[PDB]
RNA sequence: GAUGGGGAAGCUCCGUUUCAAAGGCCUGAUUUUAUGCAGGCCACCAUCGAAAGGGAAUCCGGUUAAGAUUCCGGAACCUGGAUAUGGAUUCUUCACGGUAACGUAACUGAAUGUGGAGACGUCGGCGCGAGCCCUGGGAGGAGUUAUCUUUUCUUCUUAAC
RNA sequence: GCUUGUGACGGCCCGUGAAAAUCCACAGGAAGGAAUAGUUUUCAUGCCAGGUCGUACUGAUAACCGCAGCAGGUCUCCAAG
RNA sequence: UCUAAGGGUCGGGUACGAUCAACUUAGAACUGGUACGGACAAGGGGAAUCUGACUGUCUAAUUAAAACAUAGCAUUGCGAUGGUCAGAAAGUGAUGUUGACGCAAU
């Protein structure tokens, strides 16, 4: 239900106590008129909320994946 | 023969009022200490609309001289008496329009609506849109006083009997002609069961004194006893006279 | 463009009920319908809301008067009887 | 007389502070850059002294006692100016225009106010001024 | 073209009935019910629409914080603000006149 | 339509808050112990009566020979109950800010009182939403092509929350 | 444009067009509550639980009522060029 | 097949320009076996007499009328310890959440 922005507020909920599952979508999509890019959504379901935060950047993306809890269940793709 | 139609009526069945709609019961204060030692302060809080009445009420409320707390009577509202009016009820209140004071405690000639006939009785008299009572006099000794009612009746009262200053608001509804059968429909609509009427003189004789005859006709006279039985009693009963008034009214 | 010689509001009736009574509803009707001065604020903003219930437009303040009009001739004379008594009992 | 000046008490008419009573300290009686329109700067009471009765004793008298302060810039067209009249000397420093802008200029000024207005209220100075406007 | 059915059982048009149009991710239209629409609560003192107090059905209120049933100054989510400046005014000037009264016939029961 | 009642030879009739000693809650008092009494209220006095009136809260996809807002999948929400962690609040104890209308993620509140909502006709034009209808471009699939038509048909959708 | 929803208005009345459960708010301030550490679940997040009965289909020139698979009767929503 | 009129949006120191999008209406030519609201859709009119004013009502299943009702007009009863009406009775009931600008009865 709910969307996230801020990277640090998310990388705390991704260790918040009852996440089991979190889900990694990969999206082709366009920018501004011209080319595409690799829009990649970071999705962590809560107990009572699924939480999903998007980020735009393919660079930020890759470096934050690997920062994933090691120990939480994540879906790829 | 059939039973006529004005003894079903007593049976209350279809006949019974027309009541979901109506704002409550108008009623006077109780008569308590405040207002019958003193005065005791109100504000009509909203004056309005009743169903099938055609006078407005006026809500005005008190406090509870015994309870913290808000007491709130329905009123007839008198004529001119408006929205957050301060309204006075007591023995020793003051004579302004819209105030209920004991009759023993204004002057002759005086104009009072929604009066008790005894004392905390809440109103009886002189309720209908329009009218009103007229003090004629007062008796100090075995104290009454005396008043003319719409009627035009003379009757006299105990003094402690309730009355409120003015007359009641709705004043000439009676003026204007219905028109049509509509108006009349809606009018009883929020009444009673009383509308449309038949002649008894269309019905048959199982369902008149009038019923029957190969021409539409009474067939005798139409005024009948005081001591009728029921079943009979149907036209002019007990009339002690008939036809045209000719001549001024007005009780002498 | 005056609209119609004399029927006035009670053109709605058409041929109907016979002139008599619709000039006796043409009467009371354009005393109903019509705005009335407000004694509270000073407005001419008083409509009619139901028999007997004047209120008023702005400053919302509801006066019990006739059924068709304000104020009753009848009410008014009682008005000044009231006035007149009163005034015996504080002098 | 030009009767917002010094030490009127007056009724704050609107905004949170609506109904409790203020001292005016100081008027601003024409303009700021900002604040456009006349304005007085008050120190009121926003939480009254409750009663106290022979009931109490010792402590909760101590705590029935305390009174909850507070200070506003505010147009006059929100104070009724009362008759009555109460003296500022205690806190004409602590109240100033400096004195709002950054707030915890504003808190140690209501310290003050405080212990000003709690000192006062016992031995009943000013009596009607600490006691709620009801309505 | 394409037409639609009610939900629940009842057929009937009744204000508990509402019905709104909608079209899926399917992409097929379908019904969907339109619960009664909330009214503006009232200032029980002018009887306008009160400010700043959001507008819900009457049980729907238990489920939301309090600032969403208040302004904050007092009679807040119960009188209309100006109302209250009244209440204000009026409050002081009688409870004034209150005492000009006192000391007026105080001074008459000593001068007489 | 039971009840204290009143009629009636009686089956029963009347009455519904009415000539009635009509009841139950909040917690304190217990640290013999489970719940006696201590306050203080509240005198509202059965109950039945709406599958169209009022009313806590759910949606879309998929699935069956026959069920689906009920299964499956996903995502919600309400109500009762438990409860801790974070935040907020407090040395000026019970939030600040804004002249103000008012703001907010919070920001103690018993009895008692009061206010709102629930909650309300009908017709008329005006204004706006949704769905439908009409239509340009492009991207596809279809039909007609002796002759003519950059054509004729069709797909291009987005739930509650 | 069509249908529907809704708003600010206006016309009408001797017609002025339910009730109750239920939910909230306010006035009140009984009480209770901190500096060696208090108060706070109307902020967020977290844990458990939600029973009983109905759910098929017809709703009509054949599933209902008219002795019947009767040209009759029988409340309603959706609505293309 | 032509013509004219009726609109929207932008930038102008403190007269005009630019484009976008609508069927309405009136006029003018041409044109045909004089037809053209071409199907569908869709009022006969007039002069009087009788009778009920009107809209509304009824004999389901032989009478829809001039019959009933109606507004309007007039008469009667009644101030509650009451009028009229209900019940076998009654600490019973309708009008009555009522009060003569009312309720009841012709
Ligand atoms: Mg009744
Ligand atoms: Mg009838
Ligand atoms: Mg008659
Ligand atoms: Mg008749
Ligand atoms: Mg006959
Ligand atoms: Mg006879
Ligand atoms: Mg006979
Ligand atoms: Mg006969
Ligand atoms: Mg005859
Ligand atoms: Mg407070
Ligand atoms: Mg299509
Ligand atoms: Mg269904
Ligand atoms: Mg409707
Ligand atoms: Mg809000
Ligand atoms: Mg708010
Ligand atoms: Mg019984
Ligand atoms: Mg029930
Ligand atoms: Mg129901
Ligand atoms: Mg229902
Ligand atoms: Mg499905
Ligand atoms: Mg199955
Ligand atoms: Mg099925
Ligand atoms: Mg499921
Ligand atoms: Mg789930
Ligand atoms: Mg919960
Ligand atoms: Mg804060
Ligand atoms: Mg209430
Ligand atoms: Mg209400
Ligand atoms: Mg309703
Ligand atoms: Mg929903
Ligand atoms: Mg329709
Ligand atoms: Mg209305
Ligand atoms: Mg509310
Ligand atoms: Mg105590
Ligand atoms: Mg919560
Ligand atoms: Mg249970
Ligand atoms: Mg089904
Ligand atoms: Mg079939
Ligand atoms: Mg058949
Ligand atoms: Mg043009
Ligand atoms: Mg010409
Ligand atoms: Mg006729
Ligand atoms: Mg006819
Ligand atoms: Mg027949
Ligand atoms: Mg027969
Ligand atoms: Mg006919
Ligand atoms: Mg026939
Ligand atoms: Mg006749
Ligand atoms: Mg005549
Ligand atoms: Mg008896
Ligand atoms: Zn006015």
């Amino acid at each position: 239900a709910r969307e996230i922005t801020d990277i640090k507020q998310f990388l705390e909920l991704t260790r918040r106590a009852d996440v089991k599952t979190a889900t990694v979508k990969i999206n082709k999509k366009l920018n501004k008129a011209g080319k595409p890019f690799r829009q990649t959504k970071f999705k962590v379901r809560g107990s009572s909320s699924l939480y999903t935060l998007v980020i735009n950047d393919a660079g930020k993306a890759k470096k934050l994946i690997q920062s994933l809890p090691p120990t939480l269940k994540v879906n790829r793709l | 023969g059939r039973v006529i139609r004005n003894q079903r009526k007593g049976a209350g069945s279809i006949f019974t009022s027309h009541t979901r709609l109506r704002q409550g019961a108008a009623k006077l204060r109780t008569l308590d200490y405040a207002e019958r030692h003193g005065y005791i302060r109100g504000i009509v809080k909203q004056i309005v609309h009743d169903s099938g009445r055609g006078a407005p009420l006026a809500k005005v409320v008190f406090r509870d001289p015994y309870k913290y707390r808000l007491r709130e009577e329905i009123f007839i509202a008198n004529e001119g008496v408006h929205t957050g009016q301060f309204i006075y009820a007591g023995k020793k209140a003051s004579l302004n329009v819209g105030n209920v004071l004991p009759l023993g405690s204004v002057p002759e000639g005086t104009i009072v609506s929604n009066v008790e006939e005894k004392p905390g009785d809440r109103g009886a008299l002189a309720r209908a849109s329009g009218n009103y009572v007229i003090i004629i006099g007062h008796n100090p000794d075995e104290n009454k006083t005396r008043v003319r009612l719409p009627s035009g009746a003379k009757k006299v009262i105990s003094s402690d009997a309730r009355g409120v200053i003015g007359v009641i608001a709705g004043g000439g509804r009676v003026d204007k002609p219905l028109l049509k059968a509509g108006r009349a429909f809606h009018k009883y609509r929020l009444k009673r069961n009383s509308w449309p009427k038949t002649r008894g003189v269309a019905m048959n004789p199982v369902d008149h004194p009038h019923g029957g005859g190969n021409h539409q006709h009474i067939g005798k006279a139409s005024t009948i006893s005081r001591g009728a039985v029921s079943g009979q009693k149907a036209g002019l009963i007990a009339a002690r006279r008939t036809g045209l008034l000719r001549g001024s009214q007005k009780t002498q | 463009a005056k609209r119609t010689k004399k029927v006035g509001i009670t053109g709605k009736y058409g041929v109907r009920y016979g002139s008599s009574l619709r000039r006796q509803v043409k009467k009371l009707e354009i005393q109903q319908h019509a705005r009335y001065d407000c004694s509270f604020c000073g407005k001419k903003t008083v409509k009619r809301g139901a028999a007997g219930i004047w209120t008023c437009s702005c400053c919302k303040k509801t006066v019990a008067g006739g059924a068709y009009t304000v104020s009753t001739a009848a009410a008014a004379t009682v008005r000044s009887t009231i006035r007149r008594l009163r005034e015996m009992v504080e002098a | 007389a030009k009767f917002l000046k010094a030490g009127k008490v007056a009724v704050v008419v609107r905004g949170r502070y609506a109904g409790k009573k203020v001292v005016i300290v100081k008027p601003h009686d024409e303009g700021s850059k900002s604040h456009p329109f006349g304005h007085a700067l008050v120190a009121g009471i926003e939480r009254y002294p409750l009663k106290v009765t022979k009931k109490h004793g010792a402590k909760k008298v101590a705590k029935r006692t305390k009174i909850k302060p507070f200070i506003k810039v505010v147009n006059y067209n929100h104070l009724l100016p009362t008759r009555y009249t109460l003296d500022v000397e205690a806190f004409k420093s602590v109240v100033s225009t400096e004195t709002f802008e950054q707030p915890s200029q504003r808190e140690e000024a209501k310290k003050v106010v405080k212990k000003a207005f709690e000192e006062r209220h016992q031995a009943g100075k000013n009596q009607w001024f600490f006691s709620k406007l009801r309505f | 073209a394409q037409r639609v059915t009610f939900r629940r059982r009842n057929p009937y048009n009744t204000r508990s009935n509402k019905i709104k149009v909608v079209k899926t991710p399917g992409g097929i239209l379908r019904a969907q019910h339109v619960k009664k629409l909330a009214t503006r609560p009232k200032c029980g003192d002018c009887g306008s629409a009160l400010q700043g107090i959001s507008t819900l059905r009457p049980r729907q209120y238990a489920t939301v914080s309090k600032t969403h049933k208040t302004v904050s100054r007092a009679y807040g989510g119960s009188r209309c603000a100006n109302c209250v400046k009244e209440r204000i005014i009026r409050a002081f000037l009688i409870e004034e006149q209150k005492i000009v009264k006192k000391v007026v016939k105080e001074q008459t029961e000593a001068a007489k």
